[PDB]
RNA sequence: ACUGCAGGGGAGACUGGAAUUCCUGGUGUAGCGGUGGAAUGCGCAGAUAUCAGGAGGAACACCGGUGGCGAAGGCGGGUCUCUGGGCAGUAACUGACGCUGAGGAGCGAAAGCGUGGGGAGCGAACAGGAUUAGAUACCCUGGUAGUCCACGCCGUAAACGGUGGGUACUAGGUGUGGGUUUCCUUCCUUGGGAUCCGUGCCGUAGCUAACGCAUUAAGUACCCCGCCUGGGGAGUACGGCC
């Protein structure tokens, strides 16, 4: 896990440039067990990109 | 809610040497509030059921605190009672 | 009597027909030839033969308009949807790109009750 | 808000009344009342041309501001909720600060205190009032004009409500109550907000003699009567009226709107 | 008070000189509440992921604020009801 | 009590996008739909298909799990507001204030009921087609209540771990969630050990008719409560309460 590895690195929904990596190439959540996350900062990611994806920072579909 | 200060205001009134934040009267002062509260909150949102159990506990337990401090002294219930209310 | 030199193939593949549509990049539609339009009925419609057959005529038919390359977007859970594009290839047509548009709810619109057959 | 009776006599079982809780001054602004007369549903002929009228307590009429053109930037005060008989929807008296006492139709959520503004710079607040240019679109508004000065004539009973689909070019659309779409000029004006009252449908007048205080009188089924007097009239036991339903001056039913109207232009959809 | 963070989304079609004083309006009603504003950072045009209200295009700005409740929830209110604005999103930078 | 910690726990308000349906317009022409195979059906008065715009309701893909929270029923789009409980650490406070609990009260899936609103999709009843000896069904095409919302009622489920609550004790091995913590403190490993609270698998003693349970007991004991006494008749009649 990048987060616990490495504390005081933020996650939040306007990073974008953080969360290009944990979406897939179609824009969807990349799994946590192929990221290595732990529970909470897999939950946190999801948020951010939930977040993001809502504000139009992120698409809700790049088909 | 009940803020560490605003527990304070309630300690400092009802407690008993300076430090009390156990003995029945602190107890069931911050009880008391802790339902007075409550109570405005589920005043609105009537379908709180599941916040609506926890005053039902709290009550139970204050229920128990009194009925404790007036097996011990009822002098000390009598005074409290009075300071707080009853029925 | 029009002139599209590059347009887009829209293949709609089911369970129970194909139907390809070719349009202009505008969405405007050329020629549309499916499996039914091809002498075909019934349970045949879902064959891969038949859905060749389908791809053939609605090529021929725009190349009779003038285009000369299509986009192909494919979409449904059917068994032609490979062979129509075989079949557009060897029919005097050049694809390049494929993309699958299947519409994917988010956990939308509730499904009809499952088959006790 | 509603008051169930008990049943204390047969003619008040199911019977229920307002609880009367919004209304504050039981007395009309005197200054603002006009008289009114019954007319029986007569004309200046003096023959009944809507039957079924008549009797009835006595009204004096209170002066609606339906224009609210003049005071634009003048602020007013709610002063009192009132009673009205001559309408479903209670009415506000306003206090300008000029000066000047209106009333207008009490929209919902509109307590005695608020204060109410007029114009183009207005707050999207239920009372305000405002040209259609500068309320956006998916609004509930009521009290809408049809022309540009032509006064307040959609959506004024009690719990009505006009919903502001969107402005085109100088045109709006409105879906309004009974549903249908219209398309009016975005320089005309609404309130915002729902006409308040909206509980009041479901009232059970618990007698006959409840509703001849509000003024209706006895309505007798035609089929009860003789040929001469309704085209259902006669038979020898009881009939369904021996031929399709008529009203009694033999119309058929079906639509009645003219079908070449001048307004039919803006009429997007006719109600369902 | 607690400390919220407001980020905007605004129409394309402003300029991205006069958003800076458009937006001051929106803070002197929480000036006179009695709140702070902290940084009301600007992000310029910006292409969106997707189509807002028909445009492919907005001025993202980040409000920053520090004030009680309701003073934030009559600001955002006065937002989304404003014309220029497309999209508004409050969060609060604590838990 | 203080300090931290995790969480789809609850209520309210606002709000997002994918998709289905319909409406308007463009392109366009003869099929589409559906099945084991068909027919009913829709369409040729311009359908299906495809593109743009609009309306409206409901459910929230990926995250997502065996995982989390809740007394149970149950709980996952986002944000804000209000609100309940749990765990760990400290040992600051009270000083047995505990446990259970007949009756009683509250909560309690879905279906159902009342008043009002809403109604995309699905879909009891109902209709047609098909199959069949028949087909009041399964399959197909439609389709009302209902499913949704507000406020009340109802009080039942294979409401299940088919296992009432509390407490102590009795080998281990191996996953996973939430803490604390020295040492190995970098062996950067966020690995190992220790301890507390959860949630799984496997296993000794012991228990069991057997299956199996096995520190989350169905083992060893103590406290309180509910329930059983052959199968039907029957969770039915009569009486009563709601
Ligand atoms: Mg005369
Ligand atoms: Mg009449
Ligand atoms: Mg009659
Ligand atoms: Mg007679
Ligand atoms: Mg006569
Ligand atoms: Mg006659
Ligand atoms: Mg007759
Ligand atoms: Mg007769
Ligand atoms: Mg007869
Ligand atoms: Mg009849
Ligand atoms: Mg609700
Ligand atoms: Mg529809
Ligand atoms: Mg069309
Ligand atoms: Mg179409
Ligand atoms: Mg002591
Ligand atoms: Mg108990
Ligand atoms: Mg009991
Ligand atoms: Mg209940
Ligand atoms: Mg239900
Ligand atoms: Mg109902
Ligand atoms: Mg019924
Ligand atoms: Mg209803
Ligand atoms: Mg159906
Ligand atoms: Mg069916
Ligand atoms: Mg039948
Ligand atoms: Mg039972
Ligand atoms: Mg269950
Ligand atoms: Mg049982
Ligand atoms: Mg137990
Ligand atoms: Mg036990
Ligand atoms: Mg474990
Ligand atoms: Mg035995
Ligand atoms: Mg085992
Ligand atoms: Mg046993
Ligand atoms: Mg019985
Ligand atoms: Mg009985
Ligand atoms: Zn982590």
């Amino acid at each position: 896990c990048v987060f616990c590895a490495k504390k005081d690195q933020a996650i939040d929904y306007k990073d974008t440039a953080l969360l290009r990596t944990y979406i897939s190439e179609r824009g969807k959540i990349r799994a946590r067990r192929v990221t290595g996350n732990c529970v909470q900062h897999q939950r946190d990611i999801a948020l951010a990109v939930k977040n993001a994806r809502e504000v139009a920072l992120l698409p809700f579909t790049s088909s | 809610a009940l803020t560490a200060e605003q527990k304070k205001e309630i300690l400092r009134s009802y407690g008993l040497h300076e430090t009390d934040t156990g003995s029945p009267e602190a107890q069931i002062a911050l009880l008391t509030k802790r339902i007075a509260d409550l109570t405005e909150h589920l005043k609105v949102h009537k379908h709180d059921h599941h916040s609506r159990r926890g005053l039902l506990l709290l009550v139970g337990r204050r229920r128990r605190l009194i009925k404790y401090i007036s097996q011990i002294d009822v002098e000390r219930y009598r005074s409290l009672i009075e300071r707080l209310g009853l029925r | 009597k029009k002139n599209v030199p590059h347009g887009a193939a829209h293949i709609k593949s089911t369970f129970n027909n194909t139907i390809v549509t070719i349009t202009d990049p505008q969405g405007n539609v050329i020629a549309w030839a499916s499996s039914g339009h091809v002498g075909f009925k019934g349970s045949r419609k879902s064959t891969p033969f038949a859905a060749q057959l389908a791809a053939e005529n609605a090529a021929r038919k725009a190349q009779d308009h003038g285009v000369r390359k299509v986009d192909v977007f494919v979409k449904g859970p059917g068994s032609g949807r490979e062979t129509a594009i075989r079949s557009l290839q060897a029919a005097g047509l050049e694809v390049g790109a494929i993309s699958d548009v299947t519409p994917q709810p988010h956990n939308g619109v509730r499904p009809p009750k499952r088959r006790r057959v | 808000a509603i008051r169930k009776y008990k049943p204390t006599t047969p003619g008040r079982r199911g019977a229920s009344v307002s609880d009367f809780a919004e209304i504050t001054r039981s007395t009309p602004e005197k200054s603002l009342v006009r008289p009114l007369h019954g007319r029986g549903g007569r004309n200046a002929h003096g023959r009944i041309t809507t039957r079924h009228k008549g009797g009835g307590h006595k009204r004096a009429y209170r002066m609606i501001d339906f224009r609210r053109n003049d005071k634009d930037g003048v602020n007013a005060k709610v002063a009192h909720i009132e009673y009205d008989p001559n309408r479903t929807a209670r009415i506000a008296l306003l206090h300008y600060l000029d000066g000047e006492k209106r009333y207008i139709i009490a929209p919902n959520g509109l307590s005695q205190g608020d204060v109410v503004e007029s114009g183009a710079n207005a707050d999207i607040k239920p009372g305000n009032n405002l040209p259609l240019r500068n309320i956006p679109a998916g609004t509930l508004i009521h009290a809408v004009e049809l022309r540009p000065g032509g006064g307040a004539k959609l959506a004024r009973s009690a719990g009505s409500s006009i919903q502001l689909l969107g402005k085109e070019a100088s045109y709006a659309s409105l879906r309004m109550p009974s549903g249908e779409i219209r398309r009016v000029d975005v320089r005309c004006r609404a309130t915002v907000g729902e006409v308040g009252n909206a509980e009041q449908a479901n009232i059970n007048w618990g007698k006959a003699g409840r509703m001849r205080w509000k003024g209706k009188r006895p309505s007798v089924r035609g089929v009860v009567m003789n040929p001469v007097d309704h085209p259902h009239g006669g038979g020898e036991g009881k009939t369904s009226g021996g031929r399709h339903p008529v009203s009694p001056w033999g119309k058929p039913e079906g639509r009645t709107r003219n079908a070449n109207k001048s307004s039919n232009k803006f009429i997007v959809r006719r109600r369902r | 008070m607690r400390p919220y963070e407001i980020m905007v989304i605004l129409d394309p079609t402003l300029d991205e000189r006069t958003v800076a004083p458009s937006l001051e309006t929106f803070l002197n009603v929480v000036r006179k509440d009695g709140g702070k504003v902290e940084k009301v950072d600007i992000w310029g045009k910006r292409r969106l992921a997707y189509e807002i209200a028909k445009h492919a295009e907005g001025i993202y700005v980040v409000i920053d604020v520090k004030a009680a409740p309701a003073t934030v929830s009559e600001l955002d209110r006065q937002l989304s009801l404003n014309e220029s604005v497309l999209r508004t999103k409050v969060m609060r930078t604590d838990k």
